[PDB]
C-alpha cells in the first residue's frame, strides 16, 4: 500500500508510461522525522527508467501515479521497501519509509 | 544514540501591534478577523523546503530564537503549544503536523488569500483559504496572555498583509461578528510591523537591545464611605461652582440659554443657573459631586475645615461685557487666583482623574460596552474604552482641566489638603586575554540601567551582574560600580554619551572613561578597582536593562573607535579586535529556561543514588541540605529523569509468558513525612516544556484541543495536546504515614493511569503514536526529606528500565545506570548570537494592498540534533 498525498498541483495529463525515463528530485524520509535521503544536497536529480525494477516496488508504483511537476508525499508501507534485512547502515530493518518526491521534467 | 548533523534554513517572526485579550473585565471585544494575501513563494531555494506558515500565538511563551530550539531546527510558528501555525494542509500546534480534508489541498501557493478567525468568548480559531473554509480548528486553549498575528517565513517570501479597510482592503467579506484586526490599536501607539524577542536591530553604526516590556493580562482591566456633614454642604457649593464654570467656557466658544437642547444650534438648557437648571441635571451634579469627595478621602489625603472667614470674604471673578452671553444672564464663578497648586496637588489631580476615568471605564463594561478605533454608538463601541495609563494625552488633559477646577475651589473654600529578565551579552570565552593592555568602547543610545565592564569566564547568568566576585562593572543610571556590593563612582550618564572601558593587566588596575574624562571616585581616585587578580582571564561584558537599545563596538576599526585619540592610545592601550578578519562572536542570555543536570556541590540540594535491598527496589532521593536557619532557599523546584520512553508508531487497535509479551511500565514516588502532599505533582512533562513559574498549578498548563471533521459539520477526531501530564497529590490524600504515587503506562494503547497507595483513581489520558514522556515530579520542599524516586516492579508489569534502554526490554530486574540521573529546569542558560541575520523589508505600499514584507537572503547552518532530548 502506497498513500500518495499531493503537496503542490501539477499539470495533471501528462502522467509515465513504460520504457520511458523519468528526472524526480527526492527527499525521503524515515516515519520518526529523520532524513536518510536526500537528492537536494547533492544538486543532482535522480534519474530512474520505469519498469526496469531499478528503483523500489514502493518508489516505482509512487512515482506513476502523478503528473508532471507535481509534487507528492508518499508512504511506503515496509513490506514493499526492505522488508526484513533492510539496507544496512541507512535504514533500520521492518522501518516505515517516507518519500516527497517531485517529477521535474519528462512525464 | 549518536549527534545527528543537517542543514537547516533560518526563519523569522513578524507582528503588528494588536494585542487581543480577555479577562473578567474585558474592554476589547475578543473576536476579531485578519487576512493574508501571498504573491511570491519560491517552492525551493535550497535543499531544504520553505517554512512558510501563518497564525496567531500569545506574549509570554512564543519566543522563536535564531539559533537553536525545540525540534531539528527552524522553530516558527506552531512548534509550540503557544502559537498556531497553518500552511495550507497542516495544522502545526505543539510541533506535530495534523493534515487536513481541505477542497484543493496544497501548500500556501502565490496569489492565494489565507484568512485566520479569532474567537476568545468560547475558545475556537478558524482558519479558511482563498473563501473556503477548512475542517479543522483549535478549541480549549489558555487565555492566559493577549493574541497578535505572527507570519514566520524562511529565505525567498514575499507576503502581504490585510489587517483592516484603512490599510489593506479585504478580498472577502468577513461572517458576521468579527470585526478588523485594525481597531484594537491603541491611541498611543501607530500600527507598526516589528520582531519578538529581539536582540539585535541594525543601526546607522548593529545596536544591540534589552527586553521589551509587553503589555499584561490584567492591564487592560480598570481598577476601582460615610461623609462628615462639615463636608456635606459644601458638596453643593462645588455643584454650582462647576455649573458656574461650564456655563462660563459654554457662553466663550458659543452656546447661549435656550428651552431647547441642541449641540449644532449651540443651546445649553442649564446656561443660566444651577438652580434654574432641570432636576435631573441637578441630582447628576449632586451624585458626580458626591462620587469626587468620596474618592477623596478614599486615597487617604486628610481634610479640616478652617479659615471660613477668608472664604466668605472671596468673591467671584471678574466678568466684562464681552463675558456675558446673548441672554444676559453670566455665571459668577469663584476666583481661584489668589491659589497656586502644588506640585503635591498636582500629582491627587492626575490620581483623581485616573480613577474618575477607571469608574468610568469599568461601569461602561458593566452596561456592555466596547473598544475600537472607530467610534461606533450603536455597535457599543467608543475608543476611550482604555485605562488611564493607555489613554491618550488628548483625554488625559482634558479631565484634568476639568477636575483642577473643582479643587482649587474646595482649596479656595479654606480647606486643607495634606498629602522580564535582564539580558547579559558577552564574548567568546576563546578571546579572553591574560596580559596586556585593552580597550573597548559602548555607546547608550537610551539612558538607564545598563551595566558594562570586564567579567571572568566563569561567569553564571543566573546571578545579577555585579553581585558577585566574577565581574568588575560600572553601573551608569546612578552612578555607582557594583564588585560584592555597591560603591558610589564618576557621574550618571546621559542619552547619546559613549563609556571607554580600559584593563591594564601589567599594574591591575581599571579606568573607567566616561567621554573621554576619566571618572573619579569620592576620595580622588581616577582608578576605579584595584589589586585585580589575574586567575583564570577577563572578557568584556554587557549588560542590558528592560527596552534599552546601545550597541557595543569592541573596536575592531580603528576608525569607527570615536574617543580612542582624545584618551586611552598615548597611555598605551590597544583595542580589543585590532587584527581580526571576522567580527567577534557574542554569547547573549536566554530567558527560556531549559533543563541541565544538578551540579555535585550545590548547597540547597542532593541526591544520593541508593542500592537495591531485597526488600526496597534501586531508588534515588532528594534530600535538602540546609532546611532550618542559615539562608534557606525554599522556592519550587521542577525535577525531570534525564532518559525518556518512546511511544509505539502502531498501536494495538507472575507468569513467564505475560511478562515476556507485556507492554506497559511502572514507577512509583514515595512521599515522605514532614512533607504536606498539596506541594506534590507527579506525573510526565514531554520535552517542550519551558514554563518555570513558583506558583504552579495544573489549571496553568497549556492544553490544545484540536477536533477535525467533514464538511457536513460532524466532527471526525479530537485531539488534545499538552505538554504537562500530571496529577495534584493533595486529591489523593501532620502527616506520620507515606503517600506513595504511581504512574502506569502502556506504549501499545497510549493510555496512562494513575495509581495511588494501591488504589486506582479516576483520571486517564491518551497521547499521540509518536511522542516520547520524561517522568518528572514537580515539589515544593517542606521538609528536610522531600521525595524519592523508586523504580519498583509490581506483579506482573515490568518497571521502567525496559522502555528506556533496548539492550535491558526482556530482563524484568530492576536497575538504575549513572544515565539515569535526575534534572532541573534553571531560569537561564548561555546560547550564542549567529553572525548573519535574516534582513527583511518592511515598507507599507498603498492603502489597499497593505503592509508588504519580503526577504531574499538565503541562510543556512549546521546543528546537532540530540535525540534523547530532541532539543537543537
Amino acid at each position: 500500500g502506497v498513500e500518495i498525498e499531493t503537496i503542490s498541483p501539477g499539470d495533471g495529463r501528462t502522467f509515465p508510461k513504460k520504457g520511458q525515463t523519468c528526472v524526480v528530485h527526492y527527499t525521503g524520509m524515515l516515519q520518526n522525522g529523520k532524513k536518510f535521503d536526500s537528492s537536494r544536497d547533492r544538486n543532482k536529480p535522480f534519474k530512474f527508467r520505469i519498469g526496469k525494477q531499478e528503483v523500489i516496488k514502493g518508489f516505482e508504483e509512487g512515482a506513476a501515479q502523478m503528473s508532471l511537476g507535481q509534487r507528492a508525499k508518499l508512504t511506503c508501507t515496509p513490506d514493499v521497501a526492505y522488508g526484513a534485512t533492510g539496507h544496512p547502515g541507512v535504514i533500520p530493518p521492518n522501518a516505515t519509509l517516507i518519500f516527497d518526491v517531485e517529477l521535474l521534467n519528462l512525464e | 544514540l549518536l549527534l545527528q548533523t543537517n542543514l537547516i534554513n533560518y526563519v523569522t517572526s513578524i507582528r503588528p501591534n494588536i494585542f487581543v485579550g480577555r479577562a473578567e473585565g474585558s474592554t476589547q471585544y475578543g473576536k476579531w478577523y485578519f487576512e493574508v494575501m501571498v504573491d511570491e513563494v519560491v517552492p525551493f531555494l535550497t535543499a531544504q523546503a520553505t517554512h512558510l506558515r501563518v497564525g496567531w500565538a500569545l506574549t509570554e511563551g512564543y519566543s522563536p530564537y535564531p539559533g537553536g530550539g525545540e525540534g531539528w531546527g527552524g522553530n516558527g510558528v506552531g512548534d509550540d503549544l503557544y502559537s498556531y501555525g497553518f500552511d495550507g494542509l497542516h495544522l502545526w500546534t505543539g510541533h506535530v503536523a495534523r493534515p487536513v480534508t481541505s477542497p484543493g489541498q496544497h501548500l500556501l501557493a502565490p496569489e492565494d488569500v489565507v484568512s485566520c478567525c479569532l474567537d476568545l468568548s468560547v475558545p475556537s480559531i478558524s482558519f479558511r483559504i482563498n473563501g473556503c473554509p477548512v475542517q479543522g480548528v483549535f478549541e480549549a486553549f489558555n487565555l492566559d496572555g493577549l493574541f497578535f498575528p505572527v507570519v514566520s517565513f524562511s529565505a525567498g517570501v514575499k507576503v502581504r498583509f490585510l489587517l483592516g479597510g484603512r490599510h489593506g482592503e479585504f478580498k472577502f467579506l468577513p461572517p458576521p461578528g468579527y470585526a478588523p484586526c485594525h481597531e484594537a490599536v491603541l491611541p498611543r501607539e501607530r500600527l507598526r510591523l516589528e520582531p519578538i524577542k529581539e536582540y539585535r536591530r541594525e543601526g546607522p553604526r548593529p545596536h544591540l537591545v534589552g527586553p521589551s516590556r509587553c503589555l499584561s493580562h490584567t492591564d487592560f482591566v480598570p481598577c476601582p464611605i460615610v461623609l462628615p456633614p462639615h463636608l456635606e454642604r459644601i458638596r453643593e457649593k462645588l455643584a454650582e461652582n462647576i455649573h458656574e464654570l461650564w456655563a462660563l467656557t459654554r457662553i466663550e466658544q458659543g452656546w447661549t440659554y435656550g428651552p431647547v437642547r441642541d449641540d449644532n444650534k449651540r443651546l445649553h438648557p442649564c446656561l443660566v443657573n444651577f438652580h434654574s437648571l432641570p432636576e435631573p441635571e441637578r441630582n447628576y451634579n449632586l451624585q458626580m459631586s458626591g462620587e469626587t469627595l468620596k474618592t477623596l478621602l478614599a486615597l487617604g489625603c486628610h481634610v479640616g475645615m478652617a479659615d471660613e472667614k477668608a472664604e466668605d470674604n472671596l468673591k467671584k471673578t471678574k466678568l466684562p461685557k464681552t463675558y456675558m452671553m446673548s441672554n444676559g444672564y453670566k455665571p459668577a464663578p469663584l476666583d481661584l487666583s489668589h491659589v497656586r497648586l502644588t506640585p503635591a496637588q498636582t500629582t491627587l489631580v492626575d490620581r483623581l482623574a485616573e480613577n474618575g476615568h477607571n469608574v468610568w471605564a469599568r461601569d461602561r463594561v458593566a452596561q456592555g460596552w466596547s473598544y475600537s478605533a472607530v467610534q461606533d454608538i450603536p455597535a457599543r463601541r467608543n475608543p476611550r474604552l482604555v485605562p488611564y495609563r493607555l489613554l491618550d494625552e488628548a483625554t488625559k488633559r482634558s479631565n484634568r482641566d476639568s477636575l483642577c477646577q473643582a479643587v482649587r475651589t474646595l482649596l479656595g473654600y479654606g480647606y486643607n489638603i495634606e498629602p522580564d529578565r535582564v539580558r547579559i551579552f558577552r564574548a567568546e570565552k576563546s578571546y579572553t586575554v591574560q596580559s596586556g593592555r585593552w580597550y573597548f568602547e559602548f555607546e547608550a543610545v537610551t539612558t538607564g540601567e545598563m551595566r558594562v565592564g570586564w567579567a571572568r569566564p566563569e561567569l553564571r547568568p543566573d546571578v545579577e551582574l555585579g553581585a558577585d566576585e566574577l565581574a568588575y562593572v560600572f553601573n551608569g543610571h546612578r552612578g555607582q560600580r557594583w564588585h560584592l556590593g555597591s560603591e558610589p563612582f564618576g557621574r550618571p550618564w546621559q542619552s547619546g554619551d559613549v563609556v571607554g572601558c580600559m584593563i591594564d593587566l601589567t599594574e591591575n588596575t581599571i579606568i573607567f572613561t566616561l567621554n573621554g574624562e576619566v571618572l573619579m571616585s569620592d576620595s580622588g581616585s581616577e582608578t576605579a578597582f584595584r589589586e585585580i587578580e589575574i586567575g583564570d582571564g577577563f572578557l568584556p561584558v554587557c549588560s542590558l536593562g528592560p527596552g534599552q537599545v546601545g550597541h557595543l563596538n569592541l573596536g575592531q576599526d580603528v576608525s569607527s573607535l570615536r574617543f580612542f585619540a582624545i584618551c586611552g592610545l598615548q597611555e598605551g592601550f590597544e583595542p580589543f579586535a585590532i587584527n581580526m578578519q571576522r567580527p567577534v562572536t557574542t554569547w547573549f542570555s536566554k530567558s527560556l529556561p531549559q533543563f541541565e543536570p544538578v551540579p555535585p556541590e550545590h548547597p540547597h540540594y542532593e541526591v544520593a543514588r541508593m542500592d537495591g535491598t531485597v526488600d526496597t527496589p534501586p531508588c534515588l532521593r532528594l534530600a535538602h541540605r540546609t532546611w532550618g536557619s542559615q539562608n534557606s532557599l525554599v522556592e519550587m523546584l521542577f525535577l525531570r529523569l534525564s532518559l525518556p520512553v518512546q511511544f509505539h508508531q502502531h498501536f494495538r487497535c507472575d507468569d513467564p509468558e505475560i511478562i515476556l509479551n507485556t507492554t506497559t511500565y511502572y514507577y512509583s514516588v514515595r512521599v515522605f513525612a514532614g512533607q504536606e502532599p498539596s506541594c506534590v505533582w507527579v506525573g510526565w512533562v514531554t520535552p517542550d516544556y519551558h514554563q518555570h513559574d513558583m506558583n504552579f498549578d495544573l489549571s496553568k498548563v497549556r492544553a490544545v484541543t484540536v477536533t477535525m471533521g467533514d464538511e457536513q459539520g460532524n466532527v471526525h477526531s479530537s485531539l488534545k495536546c499538552s505538554n504537562c501530564y500530571m496529577v495534584w497529590g493533595g486529591d489523593f490524600v501532620i502527616s506520620h504515614t507515606d503517600l506513595v504515587i504511581g504512574c502506569l503506562v502502556d506504549l501499545a494503547t497510549g493510555l496512562m493511569t494513575f495509581t495511588a497507595n494501591g488504589k486506582e483513581s479516576n483520571t486517564f489520558f491518551q497521547v499521540e503514536p509518536n511522542t516520547k514522556l520524561f517522568p518528572a515530579v514537580f515539589v515544593l520542599p517542606t521538609h528536610q526529606n522531600v521525595i524519592q524516586f523508586e523504580l519498583g516492579k509490581q506483579k506482573n508489569i515490568m518497571p521502567l528500565s525496559a522502555a528506556m534502554f533496548l539492550s535491558e526490554r526482556k530482563n524484568p530486574a530492576p536497575q538504575c545506570p549513572p544515565r539515569l540521573e535526575v534534572q532541573m529546569l534553571m531560569p537561564v542558560s548561555w546560547s550564542r548570537m549567529p553572525n548573519h541575520f535574516l534582513q527583511v523589508e518592511t515598507r507599507r505600499a498603498g492603502e489597499r494592498l497593505g503592509w508588504a514584507v519580503q526577504c531574499q537572503d538565503p541562510l543556512t547552518m549546521m546543528a546537532l540534533h540530540i535525540p534523547e532530548e530532541n532539543r537543537c
